[PDB]
This record gives C-alpha cells, sequence and structure tokens, in this order.
C-alpha cells in the first residue's frame, strides 16, 4: 500500500474515505521509521 | 433445600411466630435465601403486648420459628 | 505456644485437667485428655463432674464433650 | 485599568474530589488521622509528576495531558516556563489506604533544585516526615543527599519512594534480573547515608520493612510489596495471606514451582528472585506488549488483567494506554498513604519532637507542654514558614502550621517576629486574621477554624511577618516564646546589587524588595553603606 | 482489598475517633478506636466503662470480642465519607 | 462456612491480660498464645472468684467464643 | 446457584436423619420436641440438613400447670427449633 | 540486555542493606497455593517487535506516535528539522546564511 | 495415644451409650448412628430425669447442637 | 425488597424503626446495610415504653441483634430545561 494515493484509507487502520485518523501497529510505523530516515534528525532529546 | 420452598410463595398469607414469642400475621411480599422476610399489611402482636397494625415488615430470618402454611396451599406441587 | 499444641502437652502428658463448661458456671468436669479434633471437641477419660457449690463429685466413665461447650481447660492440681 | 497582570494558576472555582469537602474539613479536628509530609528529591527526580498521579485520582475532572505533565503544583507561571519547581506549594487531599480507611494527607511538593533548597528547609519544618523520590536512572544525587540529612537534622521521619522506574525498562533496558540490582544500589545508597548518623538511629530504608515504594508518575504505576500480594490476592480469590507473601517479595529468596515453596538458595542457574519473578516481569510484560505489540496483545491484556479498553482507547498511543492500563490495574496509589501512614507519625505523635527542634522557649514552659499534646482546645500558637502573594500581588497570605489551640477567622491575635524576645518584646503586633483557607494549590478551600496539627493558609496577618513567624493569643498570660528561625541548608553567597533607573522611583524598588524578601526564605535584602540595595 | 460491606468499612474510618460500644452484658464503653477489625472486634484506648448501675472507671485499653458487641455510637462526620 | 484472619493480639503478648468470660468468671495470666478464633492461652493463669478467693489455675488454654472483655493490667509492649 | 440445594440429599439414606427420611416416605408421624418446650406431632413430607420440616396435620401441645394445645392444618418448622425427633408410638406407619 | 556501554552496577564499599527474610522451620514450610502464578508467567518477555517498539518511543515525531490526526500534505514540512539544528560544520557561506 | 472423637463415636456405634443435652434432659439409648456433623441417633432410647426414667419414646434423632456430652 | 439486588436500596434512607431482641426500639434513618444483616442507622434515636427519648447519633448495630425493623417516615426531601424561543 505504500505508494496508494490515500493509502489504508478503505482499511480498519484510518478512519474512512474523510482519512481524518490512522491508527497503525509496531511493524506499520516501526518500517516507516526506516524508510523516512534520510529526512529525520538523529537526536534523541531536545536538550541539544 | 426447603428455604428454596418458602421462596416459591409470594403473595402467600401467613402466621409468623418469632423465637421471641412475637407472632406477625401479614402478607409475605419476598423471603431471600436467609429467610430474612418481608411482610406488607402487617400485625405485630408483640408478647404481652396489644397488637400493633403496620403496613411493612422486615424479619431478620433467624429470628422464625415456624411459619403456619395457608391450609390450601399445594404442597405437593412447591415440593418438587 | 499454640492453643493445639498445649492441648497436646496433656494428651501427651495424660494430665488430668478440669474443664469449664459454657454458661453452666456450677458443673465442671475433671478427666484426663485422650483425643480431640479440630471442632474444640475433646473425647474426655475418666470424666468426673465437680459440682462446685456442694464440692459433690459425680463420675461419668469417659464421654465426647461437645467443643461448643468448652470454655476453658486448666491441669487439674493436687487439691480435690 | 484591566490589567491582566496574572503570574500564577488561579482556579474560579472548587474541582470536583472523590471525597467531600465537609469530610476533609471534619477530618481536621482528628490529628490521630491525619500527616504532614514533605515530598523532595533531586531535581527532577519525578516529585511533582507524582503529584499529578494523586491530584488526577483525587479528582475526577483533573486533566493530565498524553505528553506533558500537568504539573498541578507548580502553580507559578515562571514554573510553567521554567518546567521546574521553583516555590513549595502544599495540597491538602483526602486518600485511602489499602485497609480503605480514609486519612488527610497534608503534601508540601518541594524544589529539587540545589539553589531553591530554602524552600525545601521551609517545608520541612511544616512537615514530620519526607518521602525522598529517587530517579531509578540517576539513582542518589547531590541534592538527593542532601534533602536525605537535612531530614535528619530537622528530625523527620525519611522514607524513600524509587521514581521513575519506567526508564530502567524503557530507556536503559537492563534485563529485569540487572533491574533489581539497580533498584537495590539506590536502596543501599540511601541506608549508606542513614548510617552515617550513629547518633540517632534512623530506621533502614527496605520494602521488607514497609518503608520503601517503587513509582512512575509517567505511567500512573506506584507499588509497594504489600500491593502486589495484594493483587495476587484479589486476582486468586485471597486463597492466601497477603501480608505473608509481601514478606517474601524482595531479597535473596527464590520461589520454587516444583515444591511450592520458597528457598534462600538459587534453585537454578538462572532462577528469577521473588521480585524479579512476580513483580518485575509481570511489569516489564505490562510494558513489552503494549510497546511492541500495541496492535495484537490488548485483548490478552485485558483478559489477564480483568480491563476494559474501548475501541478508541485500544488506539491510543503506547504512552498514554500503558499509562491507562497501569491506571486500571494497579488503581489508586494506596502504596503511598501506607508508606506515609505507617512510618510518618502524626502531628499529635511527633508533636514532641517538633517542639524541641523548633521552639526557643524552655521544654517544661505550660505553653510548651500544652504544645506537645498538640491540643485544639489549647491556647493559641502558630508557626508560619512560608508566604505565598495573593493572585494580584498586593499582599502576601501566610502558610503555616497550627501548633496549638484553633485559629479562626476574623479574631485578633499577636504576631511575633524573629526577632521578638522577653527582653525585647518590640517585635509583637496585634493582628486581625482574615478569612483562613486549606490551600490546594492552584485552590483554596475556605474555612472558619483550623485545629492544632493542620494546615492553614492565613489572610490579612502578613505585613510583619517578614520570614518565619509566631502567632500567639493574646489572652495567654505567661510568657510567650517564638518558634525558632529555619536553619537553612547552604548559603546566599551570590551578591547582586540593584538600582532604579529613576532615582525617583526608589520608594517602589524598596517595596519590591519588600516583598520578594517575603517570598524567597534565604534571600537577604541588604542596603550597604556605600548606599546600594544588594540582594544575596 | 476484596469487598466488604459498608458497615464494616465505616467502622474502619470510625478508627481514631472517639465511640461509644455497648456490649451483650450490658456494659457500655466510651473510648478512643484504636483498631477495628473485619468480624468487628475493636480495641478501645482510653477507655471509661459504664456499668448498668451506672458506676464508671477508667480503662487504659479494653479489646471486646466482634461478636459480643450489641451496637456502636460511630461520630457524626463519618456519614460524608 | 467462613474464612478467618489472626486477631491484632500481637501488641497483647506476654504483658498480664485479665479477661472476662461467660458466666462473668475473671481469669487473669500471662498470655503467651492465641489463634484464628482467639482461642488463648493464658500462661500463669489465676483465677478470680465472686467473693475475692484465688485460685492458680497454671497454663491455660481458653476457648476463644467465651472470652468477652480482655484487658491489660500492664503497658501494652 | 442451585447446584447445592440439589446434590444435597445424598446423606439422608442412611445417618441418623433417616427417621426424617423414613418419616416422610412411610408416612410416620413424629413427635418433634422443640425449643419452647412444646412438642409438635405430624407428619414430616420435606426436610433438609439443616433440619427444616414442613409438617401436615400437626396437633401441637404443651403444659401452661394446665394443659393447652392447638392444631395447626399446615407448618413450616425452622429447624434450629427441632431438640428432638421421635417416632411417635401413639402413632404408626399410614 | 544490558548494554556494555552502560556502566556496572556495583559501588565498592557499601554496606549491603539487612534483608528481614523470614526464617525458622515453621515459615521455610510456607507455600503459595497452587494456582497462584506470575501476572504474564505464559507471555514472553519481549518478542521480534519489542526492540523496534523501544525504538520508536525516542523516534522523531510522527514516528513516537502509532496514532493521530491526518495532516494536509502542505503542512508537514519535509526539511524543517534541518535548518532547526546548527549548520554542519563545513556547510557554505552561501549555505550557512 | 489419640483417641479421636470420630473414631471413638464410630467405636460406640451399634453400643449402648448415655447422652446428657445442654438443657438437662438425659438419653440412654443405643447409638445406631452418626454423622460428620455429631447429630445422634438412638434406638430404644429413654429419658432419665433427676436420675429417673420417666418411660420409653423408641427411636430418636437428637439433632447436634443440642449435645453437651456422650458416652458409655 | 431489601437486598434484592436489582431493588437493594428498597428502604434506605427512610426512617426506620428497628427492635432488638432485648427489647430495645431504636428508630433512625437507615442508610447501610451488610450481607450479615448489619445496619448503619443516622440520626438515631432510642424509645421505651412508660415513651422515654434519648439521642444516640450515627449507630452501628451488629446483626445479630435486630429482630424486625419497620418503615417509620419518609427519606427527608427537598417542564425539566432547555428553551429555544422568545415571546
Ligand atoms: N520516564 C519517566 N519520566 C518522568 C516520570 N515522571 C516524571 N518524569 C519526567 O521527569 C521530568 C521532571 O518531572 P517533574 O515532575 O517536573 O519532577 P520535579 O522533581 O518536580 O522537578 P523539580 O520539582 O523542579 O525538581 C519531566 O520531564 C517529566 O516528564 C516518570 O515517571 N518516568
Ligand atoms: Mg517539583
Amino acid at each position: 500500500w505504500f505508494y496508494d494515493h490515500k493509502p489504508l484509507a478503505t482499511t480498519r487502520f484510518v478512519n474512512g474515505p474523510t482519512y481524518r485518523k490512522w491508527a497503525f501497529s509496531i511493524p506499520q510505523m516501526s518500517t516507516l521509521y526506516r524508510l523516512a530516515n534520510q529526512l529525520l534528525t538523529d537526536l534523541v532529546d531536545d536538550n541539544y | 433445600k426447603l428455604v428454596r420452598f418458602l421462596m416459591k410463595l409470594s403473595h402467600e398469607t401467613v402466621n409468623i411466630e418469632l423465637k421471641n414469642g412475637t407472632q406477625v400475621s401479614g402478607t409475605i411480599m419476598g423471603v431471600d435465601v436467609a429467610m430474612n422476610t418481608h411482610l406488607r399489611a402487617v400485625s405485630m402482636t408483640v408478647k404481652n403486648k396489644e397488637p400493633v397494625k403496620l403496613d411493612t415488615l422486615s424479619i431478620r430470618g433467624n429470628n422464625i420459628r415456624y411459619i403456619i402454611l395457608p391450609d390450601p396451599l399445594a404442597l405437593d406441587t412447591l415440593l418438587i | 505456644v499454640q492453643p493445639v499444641n498445649l492441648i497436646f502437652r496433656y494428651l501427651q502428658n495424660r494430665t488430668r485437667v478440669q474443664i469449664w463448661l459454657y454458661e453452666d458456671v456450677t458443673h465442671r468436669l475433671e478427666g484426663y485428655i485422650i483425643g480431640f479434633d479440630e471442632f474444640m471437641n475433646v473425647v474426655f477419660d475418666e470424666a468426673e463432674e465437680v459440682n462446685m457449690k456442694t464440692k459433690g463429685r459425680n463420675k461419668i466413665g469417659r464421654i465426647l464433650l461437645k467443643g461448643d461447650n468448652i470454655t476453658l481447660i486448666h491441669a487439674a492440681q493436687q487439691e480435690a | 485599568p484591566v490589567s491582566k497582570k496574572k503570574f500564577q494558576a488561579a482556579e474560579r472555582f472548587l474541582p470536583e474530589t472523590v471525597y467531600k469537602k465537609e469530610y476533609l474539613a471534619d477530618l481536621m479536628d482528628c490529628p490521630h488521622i491525619m500527616r504532614n509530609v514533605a515530598i523532595a528529591g533531586h531535581l527532577h527526580h519525578g516529585k511533582t509528576t507524582f503529584l499529578d498521579c494523586l491530584m488526577e485520582q483525587t479528582h475526577p475532572e483533573f486533566y493530565r495531558a498524553e505528553d506533558a505533565d500537568a504539573r498541578f503544583t507548580d502553580i507559578l507561571f515562571i514554573e510553567k516556563q521554567r518546567g521546574c519547581s521553583i516555590k513549595s506549594q502544599p495540597v491538602s487531599i483526602v486518600a485511602q489506604d489499602s485497609r480503605s480507611k480514609s486519612y488527610l494527607l497534608n503534601i508540601i511538593d518541594t524544589p529539587g533544585h540545589v539553589n531553591f533548597s530554602d524552600e525545601m528547609t521551609a517545608s520541612y519544618r511544616l512537615a514530620d516526615g519526607v518521602v525522598v523520590m529517587v530517579d531509578a536512572h540517576e539513582g542518589v544525587m547531590m541534592n538527593t543527599e542532601r534533602a536525605i540529612r537535612h531530614a535528619i537534622q530537622e528530625r523527620l521521619a525519611v522514607t524513600l519512594c524509587i521514581s521513575k522506574i519506567d526508564r530502567l525498562l524503557l530507556e536503559l533496558k537492563l534485563p529485569p534480573a540487572d533491574a533489581y540490582f539497580k533498584l537495590r544500589l539506590i536502596i543501599d545508597q540511601v541506608n549508606n547515608i542513614l548510617s552515617t548518623f550513629a547518633e540517632e538511629d534512623v530506621p533502614v530504608l527496605s520494602p521488607l520493612n514497609g518503608n520503601v515504594i517503587f513509582s512512575s508518575g509517567r505511567y500512573n504505576v506506584c507499588f509497594s510489596l504489600l500491593s502486589f500480594s495484594n493483587i495476587y490476592a484479589k486476582q486468586h480469590g485471597d486463597s492466601f495471606n497477603s501480608k505473608e507473601f509481601a514478606r517474601r517479595l524482595w531479597g535473596d529468596i527464590y520461589f520454587e514451582k516444583k515444591t511450592r515453596k520458597f528457598v534462600k538458595k538459587s534453585p537454578s542457574h538462572d532462577a528469577p528472585r521473588t521480585f524479579v519473578q512476580f513483580i518485575l516481569e509481570p511489569m516489564y510484560k505490562i510494558f513489552s506488549q503494549v510497546v511492541g505489540d500495541v496492535d495484537t496483545c490488548l485483548p490478552d491484556v485485558m483478559a489477564e488483567l480483568g480491563i476494559r479498553l474501548s475501541k478508541e482507547e485500544q488506539k491510543m498511543n503506547v504512552r498514554p494506554l500503558i499509562a491507562l492500563i497501569c491506571k486500571r490495574f494497579f488503581g489508586d496509589f494506596s502504596a503511598f498513604v501506607d508508606l506515609v501512614v505507617q512510618n510518618i507519625k502524626s502531628p499529635l505523635e511527633n508533636a514532641k519532637t517538633k517542639i524541641e527542634q523548633t521552639y526557643l522557649g524552655p521544654a517544661d514552659s505550660q505553653l510548651a507542654q500544652e504544645m506537645q499534646k498538640c491540643n485544639a482546645e489549647g491556647p493559641l500558637m502558630v508557626h508560619t514558614t512560608k508566604n505565598y502573594p495573593v493572585d494580584d500581588a498586593t499582599q502576601f497570605h501566610v502558610f503555616g502550621r497550627v501548633m496549638s489551640g484553633t485559629l479562626e477567622a476574623n479574631t485578633d491575635v499577636r504576631v511575633l517576629g524573629e526577632n521578638y524576645s522577653i527582653q525585647d518584646e518590640e517585635d509583637c503586633r496585634r493582628m486581625t486574621v482574615g478569612r483562613l483557607f486549606v490551600r490546594v494549590a492552584s485552590y483554596q478551600i475556605e474555612v472558619s477554624r483550623v485545629p492544632a496539627g493542620c494546615w492553614v493558609l492565613i489572610e490579612g496577618i502578613d505585613q510583619p511577618i517578614v520570614k518565619t513567624a509566631t502567632i500567639a493569643e493574646l489572652g495567654y498570660e505567661e510568657d510567650v516564646y517564638i518558634f525558632r528561625p529555619l536553619k537553612f541548608n547552604t548559603r546566599s553567597c551570590v551578591k547582586l546589587a540593584v538600582e532604579p533607573i529613576n532615582p525617583s522611583e526608589l520608594p517602589k524598588m524598596l517595596d519590591g524588595l519588600r516583598k520578594v524578601n517575603k517570598s524567597y526564605p534565604l534571600l537577604t535584602t541588604r542596603v550597604e553603606e556605600s548606599g546600594e540595595h544588594v540582594l544575596l | 482489598m476484596t469487598s466488604v460491606g459498608v458497615p464494616i468499612k465505616i467502622l474502619h474510618e470510625a478508627e481514631g475517633h472517639m465511640v461509644t460500644l455497648e456490649t451483650v452484658t450490658g456494659e457500655v464503653y466510651r473510648g478512643k478506636l484504636s483498631e477495628a477489625e473485619d468480624n468487628m472486634n475493636c480495641q478501645l484506648a482510653e477507655t471509661v466503662v459504664t456499668f448498668r448501675d451506672g458506676r464508671s472507671h477508667q480503662l487504659d485499653n479494653v479489646f471486646i470480642r466482634g461478636n459480643k458487641i450489641r451496637f456502636m455510637i460511630l461520630p457524626d462526620m463519618l456519614k460524608n465519607a | 462456612m467462613s474464612k478467618t484472619h489472626p486477631p491484632e493480639l500481637k501488641k497483647y503478648m506476654d504483658k498480664e491480660m485479665d479477661l472476662k468470660l461467660n458466666g462473668n468468671r475473671r481469669v487473669s495470666g500471662i498470655l503467651r498464645g492465641f489463634d484464628p478464633f482467639m482461642n488463648m492461652v493464658i500462661d500463669e493463669a489465676v483465677e478470680y472468684q465472686k467473693d475475692g478467693g484465688s485460685v492458680n489455675l497454671g497454663m491455660t488454654v481458653i476457648r476463644g467464643n467465651s472470652v468477652v472483655i480482655m484487658e491489660p493490667k500492664e503497658r501494652i509492649s | 446457584a442451585e447446584e447445592l440445594a440439589a446434590k444435597e440429599d445424598e446423606e439422608f439414606n442412611v445417618g441418623p436423619l433417616s427417621i426424617l427420611t423414613n418419616s416422610v416416605k412411610n408416612n410416620h408421624q413424629v413427635l418433634i420436641n422443640c425449643r419452647n418446650n412444646k412438642k409438635l406431632l405430624g407428619r414430616v413430607k420435606a426436610f433438609d440438613r439443616h433440619c427444616n420440616m414442613v409438617l401436615e396435620n400437626v396437633k401441637e401441645m404443651w403444659t401452661e400447670s394446665v394443659a393447652k394445645d392447638r392444631f395447626i392444618s399446615k407448618m413450616f418448622l425452622r429447624g434450629d427449633s427441632v431438640i428432638l425427633v421421635v417416632k411417635n408410638p401413639l402413632a404408626q406407619a399410614e | 540486555y544490558y548494554d556494555p556501554l552502560i556502566n556496572p552496577i556495583v559501588l565498592s564499599n557499601l554496606k549491603a542493606t539487612e534483608e528481614n527474610l523470614p526464617e525458622g522451620e515453621e515459615e521455610d514450610e510456607w507455600e503459595l497455593p497452587e494456582d497462584v502464578r506470575p501476572i504474564f508467567e505464559d507471555v514472553p518477555l519481549y518478542t521480534d517487535n519489542t526492540a523496534n517498539g523501544l525504538a520508536l518511543l525516542w523516534a522523531p515525531r510522527p514516528f513516537n506516535l502509532r496514532s493521530g490526526r491526518t495532516r494536509r500534505a502542505v503542512d508537514v514540512p519535509l526539511v524543517k528539522s534541518w535548518y532547526r539544528e546548527h549548520c554542519p560544520a563545513g556547510m557554505p557561506v552561501k549555505v550557512r546564511v | 495415644q489419640p483417641v479421636n472423637p470420630k473414631p471413638f463415636l464410630n467405636s460406640l456405634t451399634g453400643k449402648f451409650v448415655v447422652c446428657k443435652l445442654k438443657w438437662g434432659m438425659e438419653y440412654k439409648g443405643v447409638l445406631v448412628a452418626v454423622d460428620s456433623y455429631m447429630n445422634l441417633q438412638l434406638a430404644h432410647a429413654e429419658e432419665y430425669i433427676d436420675g429417673n426414667s420417666q418411660g420409653n419414646l423408641g427411636e430418636i434423632l437428637i439433632r447436634c447442637n443440642n449435645v453437651l456430652y456422650v458416652g458409655g | 425488597t431489601i437486598s434484592k439486588n436489582n431493588k437493594m436500596m428498597a428502604h434506605l434512607n427512610y426512617r426506620m424503626k428497628i427492635i432488638l431482641q432485648d427489647g430495645r426500639t431504636f428508630i433512625g434513618f437507615f442508610k447501610a446495610f451488610d450481607k450479615h444483616m448489619n445496619i448503619l442507622l443516622a440520626e438515631c434515636e432510642e424509645h421505651r415504653q412508660i415513651e422515654e427519648k434519648r439521642i444516640l447519633g450515627l449507630v452501628l448495630v451488629r446483626g445479630e441483634h435486630i429482630v424486625s425493623m419497620t418503615v417509620d417516615g419518609p427519606p427527608p426531601r427537598d417542564g425539566g430545561a432547555g428553551g429555544v424561543g422568545q415571546a
């Protein structure tokens, strides 16, 4: 589903076609956290 | 167990003799698993005292000595 | 020390003990314990029913005194 | 004219509470059933966020954000912004122990920064004991050791909360066995401090002694060995004596499943201790499931714990879900109230100890003999240690502990400053008391009388009270002495001169300096002979 | 704990207050309820005993067995707990 | 059929206890044992008679439900 | 709820309660002595472990002393009052 | 697992606290009933997802969230984390400005 | 050597016993049966008051609570 | 009525007159009970024949001693809301 227009919009993971809420699992979120890594900060806390 | 006979009686009219000698007459509106008995339209004749008239009365079940059952009662059908 | 262990001392020693009865202030049983159960029932041996107000002594050769009636059990002394 | 100069949180209404307010007010008459408790520790070791849980339990409408600390007792806006507690705030609540008997808990939250340890002194003067928060990660730090030592010097009952235990699970990821050693070492470090005080025996802290508790304010966790044993007792029909299980849930005891008996030598190479087996591993599994397996484990968590989670509660984020799961399983922090009730003395029991330490008058003066009875019918004495600005900063309310008698609203009292003596009686005033309140941080429950042993916030007497004061009965005939000044834990080294930019506005600055001097217990304002105005 | 009826819970909140209780033999004991139990055994500190003839004594402590208590008078404020 | 929890007599142990029993007997001595029924053990027990006489009972067990009032002569431990 | 109300009836085939068992099914009158120092004579038609009974066609007699008596068509007796049950020799199987 | 960057839990000179364990013959015989069992005994302490879940908790937002509201595509500023933090040590003046 | 109540009453089953009730009447008879709650059933049982018989009752069931003691 | 759990409260907060086995009559607002039929009476008083009155307070009666109880008096006492229009 990664490259659909409104991915998961019809599934249980998001409320419906109005596309207002989402609720993922940890396999989903961790795969996504990996794919984003080129854009993300390495910082673990605000103290920096 | 025979307490589960008495609570099949409801709306029956009885005379209840409490252990204290109080005679209570009235209509059973419900009696529980401890035979705590709840009567309505009740008259307490406390021993050596004039009968009062009462609307309702809850008797803690251990005070019951015996209940005179209503004479027409179909004991054959309730003792099953 | 616990009560049940103490009764075992009387049982093992076969100590003559005097039992106080519940509510009955007027009689006490003197004898030897030979066994008991969790309900404080005492199999009692050579039991003598002391009648303290007369100091009379009836004798009752071995009884099960029901534990429900026991108030106190103490070692009987050399006096009579 | 609409100068919205607000500088602290203020509540338009009383919040709802589980207890009726009248039950709180009526419990004030019974000093057997109340405790005056400081909460202390290092900076950010979880003190305020722990009080947030007690607030949430006692106030049904109290809101905790899913991702920021409420910090109810950080009522000042600078405390909101700085993110640290700067001034101590009291909170009086009724809370039930494990017996489900209500106790009135008087609790001063205190700041954990070293600099503001003058606020810790002002709070220890009102308390009968202290609960020390020690971060399960950091362990004993500088101001932890200072807070323990200062409590023993002030003769407070020291008790221990090992806070932020989730940081072992979630940040350090120590195996449950190595978590037990980390917790144990914190207890050992604390008892190493107490054993320096050879001259006055301080009871040894251990969870076996019922005076240590473990907690995580973020995730609504707080337990002692007994509250976990009661969870097993509840869950398994009370088929065992929970006191005897609690007594075996710490130390080098191992459980043996073959024999159902508990043994003091390891039955295998890797046998978990009873703490590791029955307390830590279930806590790890409460977390690791919802951390790794939020999408699948939630029915099993519900089935095991006997918990309901709605459709939308099951869609919560990991942090607020674990906090909600723990809130519904462990329930209210009876383990804290046990620590307080059983290990901290009542104001009545601590009365003798408190007068020895804090009262300058002879210990066998009749007035001292009365205050040691903590007698609500005795002569009025009140010791106030802390001044709090009213919401417009025009004036201060003074916060304190009635030591004897009953303080009454709209009555006259003799107020004595720190300089009063039987020789130099000039530091004495008659003031009329305004309203009286039970302060509960951001809001105040007004009361007409406060009996001995309680804490009270007092309107109208603040003008002569520079820092601490003694308020005494006017009628009282024998020599009234004061309570001694605070003996602070530190000094004011940092010297900082001030000067108005307009010399025609110097009177306004001097009024400011009088006010901040009332606010900060250890702030000294001088005028130097050079004419500089100096804050230390 | 496991659930127990409100009268026993209120009795545990009567701890630390003054109470008065009458025993089945008729004596009235007034004191400060230092402990209660789920069987309503009671320990009274600071006790005053009143006999049915109206005489009295102070007693430093009393333990009264629960099934020998006829009734208690609790304090008033417990109606708010 | 019920579940019985030990009485909190633990603080009274080994202090001299007075007792009043059914029938208004008074027994006095060193309490040093109890059970869930509060079946007492009184050591060195002494009966106090209805006339001011006294009798040494020695070591004694008392069935708990005969005990009415239980009352130190001396300070709790 | 009712499971232990139905399982109860096993022991009554042989225990001391058998005098009630025979009193019901063979219809022997029993002279139930009670507390209050009163005698009830009647045919038990049910009983239980607690020794409740329902009595048909009862004669109650006591001394009040002069003898007095009362006739009760049907009764339920709470078993805690039952001292002593006797198969009355002044009656028989019916 | 005990990562070797975590210092060992030891201090060289602390007295071990007194463990007041129950003792004596009557007390070693105390047994827990046969059904009482740790509150998640059959659940494994960790799954293959547990290490990843522990990683997400400290992830940059949104990845420390498993649920939330959607956002507009225009709202999500993909690069904003990059210039919020200090400029890397080698970037030209053109870039630093 | 212990002689517990149940073995004792079992050894008396089918033998003559005296049973005394808490309220002073005594019943002498053959103890035909006992149960695990210590009710007593006697046969040929006869009631004695002040040491005097007042006649044969026949078979009796003494409910468990009434018994003061029972013995040979 | 009472303790039938759908109607557990059936006489709660009524003023009730309680007769004990010693013949005493207590009167008060019956506002809690227990499975042992313990009862808690607020604002309780006792009454005896001559009628002699005494005030007690909040009385807890151990259930073992209760003979019976009766309704003596009612509980104490004190088109909804909304709206859209104007007039
Ligand atoms: N991991 C974890 N962090 C917590 C917990 N409780 C509080 N914190 C965090 O620790 C920090 C400090 O919490 P505070 O409640 O402000 O602690 P505090 O001691 O009152 O701070 P000061 O009073 O100013 O010393 C905040 O960032 C909280 O989010 C906890 O239980 N677990
Ligand atoms: Mg704080």
